[PDB]
RNA sequence: CGCGACCUCAGAUCAGACGUGGCGACCCGCUGAAUUUAAGCAUAUUAGUCAGCGGAGGAGAAGAAACUAACCAGGAUUCCCUCAGUAACGGCGAGUGAACAGGGAAGAGCCCAGCGCCGAAUCCCCGCCCCGCGGCGGGGCGCGGGACAUGUGGCGUACGGAA
RNA sequence: GGCCCCCGGCGCGCCGGGCCCGGGUCUUCCCGGAGUCGGGUUGCUUGGGAAUGCAGCCCAAAGCGGGUGGUAAACUCCAUC
């Protein structure tokens, strides 16, 4: 019953039709490429792991995974980086465990 | 291509391989003078991203820099003054060590024109660096159009004026809210603008 | 015009209008707003009640344009439009009522001071008062929200 | 010391400001210099507009300015793409192009395509040599004008659409604006908690089953 | 126990180039007070100011968003007007103190590394000829040297690019 | 207003070289700068306030990541580079 557009409240603002353009090429940066992935993990079997990483793997093995994160946060810095690292380490540890079982 | 590999390896600096090498390099460098001209770039990869090119008239000095902060050069303590300024020990230089490294490479080779530097290791006592230099008057640079900007005499002593990538960083200039000081040319210039009585004709 | 000023008339007299018991010394009070608490307190707290002390909430990155909302009163709403809209109306005989886009004229809010003449309107505006709404309806008009 | 009533006022003349006073005795001499330099630049870019390139129409930001419209920095790529002007060429015919402009709404886009279309209509591209190939216009529209355009090229004029007198249907009259606004305020305010309590209630209904 | 590659290093009044000091009104990088104000004073202020050192150019610096915003959105840098003596800081005292938007002056945008393709397709120096030579260049011709695969040149760089 | 010098700048001709240099449409591929970011810190700095910027020292990354989004943090959507 009369829906005037308002300058204030939830579905607010001037009602205008939206174009749905191609997203800028700048926005795709950091997207992991097939060839870059190969390079990345090709080097993780040359260079191997860091010391703090290794220590965290040993915690994760024990299933003491909060203490693992508490350690990684103090080491890396942020929570979000620490959490993302802990998942990688848990993935690595799993693919070792799958590789051993054969 | 090999460069991408090299690049990714060098990021694994805590790795067993690169740690071994860095220890051996850093030992070796420590056993030489504070400034020597490397025959080729320790880090080929990095040098290319910074703008080295493996042709004549590009040079690379490896320069040592003593590490840690900056104690206030005053006899005994005796920074006579208000006890705000009593500090001598825990205070820290504006420019980086890497800039100091370039500045020294620049000082030494006056003809040479500092382009850019990169890191090659660190002991407790020292850091090590590798400053890419360029002859502005070697024909291969002069005649190459893409470099011949360095042969212009505004680019004399970049490192001394705070103009290499490294010595840029101390100046504290970037776009956006996290700056404002340096919202003219530079830190000094904004202050200058902000503390001018503009006194107009008509008022 | 020095000619007109007071120092021309003080020439000859010793003290230059500053007296000779007490003199014209440099800064007998202290410089500027010195002594707001001590020794100038009475002036501060009988002509500037509430100088000293904090109050209310901080607001860090204030940007004024967010809170931009220039108001207009019913008082002079018809001023926004040409007289011949208010004239071709109280005439016409269709019961038309002309539109008044207030946001065009540069006011966002419509508040409600004043008597509105008995003559229908359609007021388009970003915001309205309660009273401004009511008065508008009483004239025989319609408030209209716009983004 | 303050004496009986006045603004307890803070002047900023405690630094050595007289060392940095900036007089304006230039300004007339300046104003001329610009003006000469301006007339020279016209004369150099001979039949080309003195203005510069053509520039897009663009709305200001913020609630405040919002309603007004300026010249922008340059036409977006989509606007050039739709008009059908190759971006690298557009610079060569006096069309400003920025490429950092997004393009959110299609009302601002079609307007700015329309601008370029109109420009291309009333543009007189001279041929490279006096011998005339394609694109280059006729010697009629050339002799009749190798004329400069004074002022900004195709100027933007912020314009209003006149609303005719309606009749006020019993529905407009029915509306309760002030109330509506108060409601619309509170629902933005309370949206979020309402959703949390409903999420709570949904969990209680599922918890009742188990 | 020689000869030969390269690597890392020396020495030459080796061939040919450059750098050194000055000036310093303006400019860039560091360094950095204390008188002073607060009616005392120590934080604050004076002030990132004087003095100190460094390096420039006809201007310098900055500059083509890891930006603003939160709009129906703007779109490199610099400059002016405004924002604004405002938001903020502060023995919340003295005092200090920006930015976005808006209007103008001006207006211009680009290139690598990388990723790839192309017989290194590239560069420097020698020496002989023709022109040109008071800003050492063009063209040709040399099994004449060297740089370079630990990567030169063409295409190409996020506004996408290649095939 | 004149004449004479010189120099600049732009117009035409000839020669010597270089230079076989587009765009859209559909498909298949290609894609990013590390002791850096970020964190902790201490010192200076800022209007920037549970850190505006620069530093030393220690830690020390990622790739639908990273940075920003002016009150510390977790979860979560968006926006923006
Ligand atoms: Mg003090
Ligand atoms: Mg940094
Ligand atoms: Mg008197
Ligand atoms: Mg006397
Ligand atoms: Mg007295
Ligand atoms: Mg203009
Ligand atoms: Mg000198
Ligand atoms: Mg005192
Ligand atoms: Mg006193
Ligand atoms: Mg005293
Ligand atoms: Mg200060
Ligand atoms: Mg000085
Ligand atoms: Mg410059
Ligand atoms: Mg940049
Ligand atoms: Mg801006
Ligand atoms: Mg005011
Ligand atoms: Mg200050
Ligand atoms: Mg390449
Ligand atoms: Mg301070
Ligand atoms: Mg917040």
């Amino acid at each position: 019953a009369l829906r005037y557009p308002m300058a204030v409240g939830l579905n607010k603002g001037h009602k205008v039709t939206k174009n749905v353009s191609k997203p800028r090429h700048s926005r795709r940066r950091g997207r992991l490429t097939k060839h870059t992935k190969f390079v990345r993990d090709m080097i993780r079997e040359v260079c191997g792991f860091a010391p703090y990483e290794r220590r965290a793997m040993e915690l994760l093995k024990v299933s003491k995974d909060k203490r693992a994160l508490k350690f990684i946060k103090k080491r890396v810095g942020t929570h979000i980086r620490a959490k993302r690292k802990r998942e990688e380490l848990s993935s690595v540890l799993a693919a070792m465990r799958k590789a051993a079982a054969k | 291509g090999a460069y991408k590999y090299i690049q990714e390896l060098w990021r694994k600096k805590q790795s067993d391989v690169m740690r071994f090498l860095l220890r051996v390099r850093c030992w070796q460098y420590r056993q030489l003078s504070a400034l020597h001209r490397a025959p080729r770039p320790t880090r080929p990869d990095k040098a290319r991203r910074l703008g080295y090119k493996a042709k004549q008239g590009y040079v690379i000095y490896r320069i040592r820099v003593r590490r840690g902060g900056r104690k206030r050069p005053v006899p005994k303590g005796a920074t006579y003054g208000k006890p705000v300024h009593h500090g001598v020990n825990q205070l820290k230089f504006a420019r980086s060590l890497q800039s100091v490294a370039e500045e020294r490479a620049g000082r030494h080779c006056g003809a040479l024109r500092v382009l850019n530097s990169y890191w090659v290791g660190e002991d407790s006592t020292y850091k090590f660096f590798e400053v890419i230099l360029i002859d502005p008057f070697h024909k291969a640079i002069r005649r190459n159009p893409d470099t011949q900007w360095i042969t212009k005499p505004v680019h004399k002593h970049r490192e001394m004026r705070g103009l290499t990538s490294a010595g840029r960083k101390s100046r504290g200039l970037g776009k956006g809210h996290k700056f404002h000081h340096t919202i003219g040319g530079s830190r000094r210039a904004a202050w200058r603008r902000r503390n001018t009585l503009q006194l107009h004709r008509y008022r | 015009p020095s000619r007109l000023r007071k120092t021309r008339k003080l020439r000859g007299h010793v003290s230059h209008g500053h007296g000779r018991i007490g003199k014209h010394r440099k800064h007998p009070g202290g410089r500027g707003n010195a002594g707001g608490m001590h020794h100038h307190r009475i002036n501060f707290d009988k002509y500037h009640p509430g100088y000293f002390g904090k109050v209310g909430m901080r607001h860090y990155h204030l940007k004024r344009n967010q809170s931009f909302c220039p108001t207009v009163n019913l008082d002079k709403l018809w001023t926004l439009v040409s007289e011949q809209t208010r004239v071709n109306a109280a005439k016409n005989k269709t019961g038309a009522a002309p539109i008044i886009d207030v946001v065009r004229s540069g006011y966002y809010k419509v508040l409600g001071k004043g008597k509105l003449p008995k003559q229908p309107v359609i007021v388009k505006a970003k915001f309205f008062s309660r009273r401004a709404e009511e008065k508008i309806k009483g004239v025989g008009g319609a408030c209209v929200l716009v983004a | 010391a303050p004496s009986r009533n006045g603004m307890i006022l803070k002047p900023h003349f405690h630094k050595d400001w007289q060392r940095r006073v900036a007089t304006w005795f230039n300004q007339p001499a300046r104003k001329i210099r610009r003006r000469k330099a301006r007339q020279a630049r016209a004369r150099r870019i001979a039949p080309r507009p003195a203005s510069g390139p053509l520039r897009p129409i663009v709305r200001c930001p913020t609630v405040r300015y919002h309603t007004k419209v300026r010249a922008g920095r340059g036409f977006s790529l989509e606007e050039l793409r739709v008009a059908g002007i190759h971006k690298k060429v557009a610079r060569t015919i006096g069309i400003s192009v920025d490429p950092r402009r997004r393009n959110k709404s299609t009302e601002s886009l079609q307007a700015n395509v329309q601008r370029l279309k109109e420009y291309r209509s009333k543009l007189v591209l001279f041929p490279r040599k006096p011998s005339a190939p394609k694109k280059g216009d006729s010697s009629a529209e050339e002799l009749k004008l190798a004329t400069q355009l004074t002022g900004p090229v195709m100027p933007i004029r912020n314009v209003f659409k006149k609303e005719k007198a309606r009749v006020i249907t019993e529905e407009e009259k029915n509306f309760k604006a002030f109330a509506s606004l108060r409601m619309a305020r509170a629902n933005a305010r309370l949206f979020g908690i309402r959703a949390k309590r409903a999420k709570e209630a949904a969990e209680q209904d599922v918890e009742k089953k188990k």
